[PDB]
């Protein structure tokens, strides 16, 4: 709404980079957290048995 | 515990009851020819403690 499309390139790049490194941030977590529990999924399975 | 030796651990080397397995080698990985014992045509029978 305040500026113009040259402008405003320069801020939406900005807001670009940081959400996508927040989105980067919650994938990389919720691999570390999904390793771990197939860890305990494999023990679990291994009970079972 | 499958190839220098025999396993009592249930289902850890193939499904029924492990006698032997031999390694086989894939690229990047390893296979195994999980032996097992499984027990065929039961017969029903009256039994006592
Ligand atoms: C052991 O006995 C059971 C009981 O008779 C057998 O199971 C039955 O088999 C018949 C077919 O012949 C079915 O119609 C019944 O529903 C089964 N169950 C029951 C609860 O009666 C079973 O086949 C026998 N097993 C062997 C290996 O002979």
């Amino acid at each position: 709404s305040r500026l113009d499309k040259v402008e405003a390139e320069v801020q939406i790049d900005r807001l670009i980079t940081g959400r996508l490194q927040s989105l980067q941030t919650y994938v990389t977590q919720q691999l570390i957290r999904a390793a771990e529990i197939r860890a305990s999924a494999n023990l679990a399975a291994t009970k079972m048995s | 515990e499958c190839v220098l030796g025999q396993s009592k651990r249930v289902d850890f080397c193939g499904k029924g009851y492990h006698l032997m397995s031999f390694p086989q080698s894939a690229p990047h990985g390893v296979v195994f020819l999980h032996v097992t014992y499984v027990p065929a045509q039961e017969k029903n029978f009256t039994t006592a403690p």
